C-alpha cells in the first residue's frame, strides 16, 4: 500500500520460485511413485470398475485426487507474478 | 571505470509487435573498485524512456564475491511501450 | 551475398586492421597493468585458494577473464581475411 510498491508487481515471488519448483519436483516424483502404487493396488484389485456405473477403476480417481491435492498446494501460493506462475504451470 | 559485456536482443516481439528487450549481462571487466573490504559486484540494468510507470524498470544480476571481472551470463527482458519506438529508449 | 562480392575475400577488413592492431596493443598494456593489480590483490590476500576445489588463487581467474574478454572481442570480429586473422592471432 505504500505508493512506491502499489506501483509494482511484487518481485518477492522470484525468490521463492526455485523452492516451489523443487517442491513441484519432489511432488512429481512422489506422484509418479504414488501412480505406480495406485495402478498396482488397482491391478491387485484385478481393475474392478469403481462401480458398475462408475466404469473406470479406482486408480484414476486416486491419481486425480493426488494431482488436485498437488495443484492446490501450488494454487495456494497465488503468485502475483503470472510468468513465475506460468513457469509453475 | 570498467566495462560491461552485454549481448542485447531487441525483439519487436515476434508474439505481439510490442518491443521487448532481452539483455544478456555476460560479464563486467576492469572495474576500478579495489575496495577497502569484500567487493561484491552486481549489475543493475535499467531501461529508460517514456511510458514505463506500469513496467519493471530495473533488473539486477546476482552478486559475485571479490571479482573485478565478474561473469554473470544473466538474461533480463524489459518491455518497452508499444507506442514509442526503440529510439525513444 | 551479392555474386560480385561472394566472388571475393572482403576488402573492408584491410581498412580496419591498423585500428584492430592498435586496439590489440592497447589491450596488451591494459592486460599487463590489470595483471599487476590482480596479483597485488591476491598477494596481499596471501594467495588464498579461491575455494576448497578451486585450488588456485583469484589472480588466475582475473587474468584469464581479462584475456578472454580481450579474445572474444577479436573473435566477434570474425575477420573474413585469414591473413589479417593470422596477423591478429
Amino acid at each position: 500500500e505504500l505508493p512506491t510498491f502499489k506501483d509494482r508487481v511484487p518481485e518477492y515471488p522470484a525468490w521463492f520460485e526455485p523452492f516451489v519448483i523443487q517442491w513441484l519436483d519432489e511432488n512429481e516424483e512422489v506422484s509418479r511413485d504414488f501412480l505406480h502404487g495406485a495402478l498396482e493396488r488397482d491391478k491387485k484389485d484385478g481393475f474392478q470398475q469403481t462401480s458398475e456405473h462408475a466404469l473406470f477403476s479406482c486408480s484414476v480417481v486416486d491419481v486425480f485426487s493426488q494431482l488436485n491435492q498437488s495443484f492446490e498446494i501450488i494454487k495456494k501460493l497465488e503468485c502475483p507474478d503470472p510468468q513465475i506462475v506460468g513457469h509453475y504451470m | 571505470v570498467g566495462e560491461v559485456s552485454v549481448h542485447v536482443e531487441l525483439f519487436t516481439h515476434p508474439g505481439t509487435g510490442e518491443q521487448k528487450v532481452t539483455v544478456k549481462v555476460v560479464a563486467a571487466n576492469d572495474l576500478k573498485w579495489q575496495t577497502s573490504g569484500i567487493f561484491r559486484p552486481f549489475i543493475e540494468v535499467n531501461i529508460v524512456g517514456p511510458q514505463l510507470s506500469d513496467k519493471k524498470r530495473k533488473f539486477a544480476t546476482k552478486s559475485k564475491n571479490n571479482s573485478w571481472a565478474p561473469k554473470y551470463n544473466e538474461s533480463f527482458q524489459f518491455s518497452l511501450s508499444a507506442d514509442a519506438g526503440p529510439e525513444c529508449y
